[PDB]
């Protein structure tokens, strides 16, 4: 919980060392310090979100502050926006070999979701040097 | 005999043009037929072969040819048909991946000195530039590094090639906002072609890849933003940095590293593009690349000093529009109070001591909010004149941070400041806050100050504009002949005056008393002492000035758009003065219009005075004697006719002037209020 | 002899065309020369003279002429040149202010029966309509009141004149969103011309200016909005009302007052305009009149039932977008919590008793918030199926508000409700909340219910569709011959069944026992008893139903856009059923696409079933068996392919259906869940 | 203060009967019940605003709630928007003979301000049957 290599970084890495299932893991947020919701509980594994240690405490996020602060970083630290083609010519790497997350839900953007952006010519977003996208759960109206 | 299928323009074709100029009688189509396959795609891959091109051939081949008249019409029409179906030779065929040989068809066509004739620009030349603008990255890199060995006039007439095209294109079309300028592909191309010429002058001119600063410690962001990188696990890796042009990355060079080019950078500007272009969506093309439109801010050298701030004004506004939109969200969902401004509580007795604990609170607590718009408040009683209250309060010798040199009429960072880095933080911050809010200051800094901020240190070359009486006394060492140990008594240790008045002995070497200077380490004495006063006597103070400057304009593209000469006209303003543009940049608020008399009374009372006293007036309307950078009407005048005897109400921010509903009824008291 | 300068087309010109048809040999240009000055501006002011026109002349003048062939080409070309320079005869000259005589040049040109030939529509006819559409108000008023004396087929072929033009104009151009439809002036004109034809059928048909309702008590607004009228002092004067067309004001008539026109209103629709027009900015043209664009919602009769809700959906959304924007402002500056929805707490045992104290709280406390979007919540556990939970719970005989008549298969307001006006408020509110949120209901109301809501009472004519067994038993009195005092024992007092079962004796007269009915006051017995059950037995209950309906759709233009027949397809939905439009109104969410098999499995299992069981399916996807009003794909289907054994997740609101990544692997349990 | 004809309706009608100048009139808002600001004090005369009587109390407005609630009525009760020409043909009256106020500051729209709308073709706003405009103090940026 102090040294980086002993404390686990993800909930799949945690839940055995912290002796639980995916369901009955006991966690508190970093902003709200609340018992996380069960849809929120499962996503922190799946969206591959990473454990904060405030004062040696493994913290997670709640979703409504997760989508909030990602919108904050979107509004506050926005560098440029790029086509899906324009990474493979300028970063010069496959996008499935690239850790691009969602700009809203912060799940890593899917190999088919990235090909929508080359199909429908939709642009990515660069913030803080990191890359972001729009996931399929974040594509309803 | 005719040599059709084999490679053209060779020395064999030199003897063929010479022997077909032999017996000139009735020879009308034969020269264009023996130069037509020069105008072919694959026939210049093969002909004339970090490259495989013979420049020693062709620049004497064209010389032998010009004893005639019709060949420039004959050279033209082949290249009209060359250029589209060779544009897709790299757009679709992608031949640079297939060979490094391919570039030769540009250079042979380029070296025609009859390209100076403007008849190519009907259709022919720009699409030759378009594929040359559609070259890939390392294809451009070797091409530019091929042009790192040119003479200046070869670059000049090659620069004057594309500039004459963008001379031609503005007088071609009437561009509008439905008549967009980034959708026209040739000016996109030729400037991107000129970018290589502009990047030729980087790598062709003076290069210093070495004396960069300490890498600027990018500010710690707020506790919310630090959290999310720990939530995203990217606290390991750092930022990839600002806006960066890929040709800077492809050549590995920076334009900041360029001391002097072949021909200076300020010649490389298109001026008539700037006066017709709106950067309102060109900046939208800058942050958001688009399909059929490209940003001219990615070719910033084409813009003058008039224009590059005009997008930087638009850049700060979208960072201010968003920082408006952020505290919208905090009062909505967090319920934390709407703070839409950089409010600034001061007292005129203590504004340095006010804004130090004010800004360094926001420079510590929430580092984001400095990007909100500036709003100055005194006790009892604005933001434009606020800087004037700071500038001489900072550039006072009596405040203990700077010295004034009377001959050069510029300031300099005094290195004799003890525990004054806190007050050195603010002058960085207020320098950003002037720029970020786009205000003009009355500042006399040497260009090395602007040179050191962008990321390149002070050299021997920057020493003269700082203080030449030192700079002459070290070049006179280098412009001497004698055995300078027996002639000169100079060792590495010096005498540097404290403001107590006592010069302090400083061994610039590890033992400057124990090693003396000879003819050879006279270079080494400069390379310690040229960097001494300029960089490393004030190094803790300058970085605390740099840290103040950095955390205001880090996210701005100021480092991208600008050179240290251009900062001088950007933070220090301009010394020109217009009024015909002033009287047309005034919408009739209040009721008063231009042709009625009390509009021209301001004009005539300043035109009675000399320039400095018109600036004594315009200190009241703009904010200072220093004009806005470049043009004068870029800030609009604002008239107000609202209901006299006293002095008119006149602001510096909204540029207002109150007016009662004759010519000489108020001007004595008005000029009195001006010269108070 | 030739009669050139004097007035044309007169009886003198009748003998001149007859004597120039005498001796027909080589008479090619003389008939068009003796009809050319008919095609003149001021020459029809003077010729042929609440009007001064001779209709008895011209409708026999054209009859005498048609023994030839070229005159319809001869009539045409003069009117091409007439129509622009006569359009500015009222646009600029403004001649209706100068005379009432002027209108005669339209009617003479209009009565040509060879206008039925479509060769006018190249340029000629529409600009004749444009000045006729540019007529002033009282100029149109007398013109329409001139057309209040037509026959139907004269109106029909005059209706078919402009409809054939708007038949011609849609097949003329491909209209888009950069290819706008309101900037084309002729369809603006011809529909505005057809509006007069549409308003001819109002004043030409059945008129009842009398039996309007009690004027609907517009709701008391909130305490903030009441305050501002006291702050603006306008608490004296009342509102000027809704959207009102000025021709309604100019003629003084309302289309609601029209029982039956000449030819019914539903024939007066252009259908191909609707399928190419987007009301997204046509509604922006409705609330905001523009320069070169005019709103088709100001000609609502041209739209079918398919289209008039599609703007009313857009109308509610801008009232919902603003009511989103309002509670944005309250949480910002007032700090009162974001309430962006009409949240609706219910328990399925008590949803009437839940939503009564729920809505009447918002119907009392803040009457504004009913215009926020509906959002239904149960305890424990949506808004589209919520109405189905209300409808039979309101249209139950066991809830005590309505009776069902089995023969007519429609409901009726039961007047035997004692202290049930509170529950009668909600059925008004939920009728608005269905409309305002654009939802469909399974409601069987007589059209008199919709007729009475708009502002016109129930007549003898509305009695049959309500309950004919009463309605036949009063028309059979009127279709009788006998001395109905000695024949029939009927006096004014009746017997009206309470739900106890006992008929209650009600003297409809002041003393219905003491005065009997004769042949003459048999009319008077209807005019008491036709209004008795329909209007004034349920009058306190209907107004409490009206008050519930009014405070939801008062600010909506529902009264403006719609007739009581059109409400029936608007609140009650449609009974058609499409699926080819369903499979193309489905964007591929989740991953499943159309040509893969499990898309057509829904299609084939409903196409195996008969129509009612496909509606048993579409109760799950849309919300009910009742289709959306008009078309079926106006709500889109939504597919979802997300990761089976159980029943698919399928909503009514967002129209979703979950799908695992064969044809007959789930259909038995799927149809089981459908028919549960 | 109860009967309409005895209590004055405007501050010029009030200040003598309520024994003051335009400056030292003592007033409370209808929303905030505060001592009105002196720019706000003077405008309630000039913008011809009308005295509310809550429980027999002559109330005025404060400006920041005046501009607020006028924006509320703008957003909540907006009927249609009309050209400056379109009143003189449909209301058929001169606009200086017509009480059109400001949509923001609620001063009655000036005879020259209304001719801007026929000059620069700018549209009025109808709300609650009342008419509104944009005054010249409410035309700065
Ligand atoms: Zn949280
Ligand atoms: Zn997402
Ligand atoms: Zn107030
Ligand atoms: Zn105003």
């Amino acid at each position: 919980f102090q040294d980086p290599q002993e404390r686990p970084r993800k909930l799949p890495q945690l839940c055995t060392e912290l002796q639980t299932t995916i369901h009955d893991i006991i966690l508190e947020c970093v902003y709200c310090k609340q018992q996380l919701l069960r849809r929120e509980v499962y996503d922190f594994a799946f969206r591959d979100l990473c454990i904060v240690y405030r004062d040696g405490n493994p913290y997670a996020v709640c979703d409504k502050c997760l989508k909030f602060y990602s919108k904050i970083s979107e509004y506050r630290h926005y560098s440029y926006s790029l086509y899906g083609t324009t990474l493979e010519q300028q970063y010069n790497k496959p996008l499935s070999d690239l850790l691009i997350r969602c700009i809203n839900c912060q799940k890593p953007l899917s190999p088919e979701e990235k090909q929508r952006h080359l199909d429908k010519k939709q642009r990515f977003h660069n913030i803080r040097g990191r890359w972001t996208g729009r996931c399929m759960s974040c594509s309803r109206s | 005999i005719d040599f059709k299928d084999v490679t053209y323009l060779t020395e064999e074709k030199v003897y063929e043009i010479l022997e077909l100029c032999r017996e000139r009688e009735d020879y009308s189509p034969l020269i264009r037929v023996i130069g037509r396959v020069f105008s072919s795609a694959e026939a210049l891959v093969q002909s004339f072969r970090d490259v495989s091109v013979d420049i020693d051939a062709i620049r004497r081949v064209y010389t032998r040819l010009l004893s005639n008249e019709k060949i420039e019409t004959a050279f033209l029409n082949a290249l009209v048909y060359l250029s589209p179906n060779v544009e897709c030779d790299l757009t679709y065929h992608n031949v640079y991946s297939r060979d490094p040989n391919y570039l030769n068809l540009f250079i042979i066509v380029m070296e025609n000195r009859n390209l100076h004739s403007p008849e190519y620009l009907e259709m022919a030349l720009p699409l030759f530039c378009k594929a040359m603008s559609k070259l890939p990255l390392a294809a451009q890199g070797k091409l530019i590094r091929l042009w790192s060995k040119y003479n200046a006039d070869q670059i000049r007439r090659m620069m004057e090639t594309f500039q004459q095209l963008i001379t031609y294109k503005v007088i071609s079309n009437e561009f509008n906002s439905r008549n967009l300028v980034n959708d026209d592909d040739a000016i996109v191309a030729a400037s991107k072609c000129l970018k290589m010429v502009y990047y030729a002058n980087v790598v062709g001119g003076e290069v210093d890849t070495n004396h960069n600063e300490e890498d600027d410690e990018e500010p710690i962001p707020e506790s919310s933003e630090l959290t999310l990188q720990e939530l995203l696990g990217e606290e390991r890796r750092n930022k990839k940095g600002p806006r960066v042009d890929p040709l800077e990355t492809e050549l590995g060079v920076k334009t900041l590293d360029c001391r002097k080019p072949l021909i200076p950078f300020e010649e490389f500007i298109n001026e008539p593009l700037n006066e017709v272009l709106e950067m309102d969506k060109d900046y939208t093309f800058f942050k958001v690349e688009t399909e059929n439109k490209f940003s001219f801010m990615t070719c910033p050298f084409i813009l003058n000093a008039v224009t590059k701030n005009l997008g930087l004004y638009y850049d700060n506004r979208i960072r201010m529009y968003s920082e408006r939109r952020i505290t919208v969200l905090y009062s909505l969902v967090q319920g934390q109070q709407l703070n839409p401004y950089l409010r600034l509580k001061v007292r005129r007795d203590h504004i340095i001591d006010d804004a130090l604990v004010r800004l360094e609170m926001i420079a510590m607590e929430n580092p984001a909010d400095l990007k909100k718009q500036l709003y100055v408040e005194f006790e009892g009683e604005v933001s434009k004149e606020f800087f004037q209250l700071v500038v001489e309060e900072i550039f006072n010798p009596d405040i203990g941070m700077f010295t004034y040199d009377e001959s050069t009429k510029l300031f300099w960072f005094n290195p004799s400041s003890f525990e004054t880095e806190g007050q050195f933080t603010l002058i960085g911050i207020v320098l950003g806050l002037a720029i970020y809010n786009n205000c003009i200051l009355d500042v006399h800094f040497p260009m090395v100050v602007y040179r050191k901020l962008m990321g390149k240190k002070g050299t021997f070359r920057d020493l003269g504009d700082s203080h030449p009486v030192l700079y002459q006394s070290l070049k006179d060492l280098l412009e001497y002949e004698g055995n300078v140990e027996d002639d000169m008594m100079i060792t590495f240790q010096i005498s540097q005056t404290d403001l107590f008045g006592n010069p302090m002995m400083y061994d610039l070497k590890e033992n400057g008393d124990k090693i003396p200077i000879t003819n050879e380490n006279r270079k080494e004495f400069v390379n310690l002492y040229s960097d001494y006063i300029l960089n490393k006597s004030v190094e803790k103070q300058f970085k605390a000035f740099r840290r103040g400057f950095h955390m205001v304009t880090n996210e701005s593209p100021l480092k991208y758009l600008f050179r240290p000469e251009e900062i001088e006209l950007l933070i220090c303003g301009s010394r020109n003065l217009d009024f015909q543009a002033l009287e047309e940049t005034t919408e009739y608020d209040g009721g008063y219009t231009r042709d009625s008399v009390l509009i021209r009374e301001f004009w005539e009372i300043v035109h009675s005075f000399t320039d400095e006293q018109k600036r004594l007036f315009l200190q009241f309307t703009t904010g200072t004697d220093r004009a806005p950078v470049g043009g004068l009407g870029k800030l609009k005048m604002i008239i107000a006719k609202n209901g006299t005897e006293r002095l008119p109400t006149s602001h510096t921010a909204f540029n207002v002037l109150l007016l009662p509903e004759s010519k000489e009824k108020l001007k004595e008291r008005l000029l009195k209020a001006i010269t108070y």
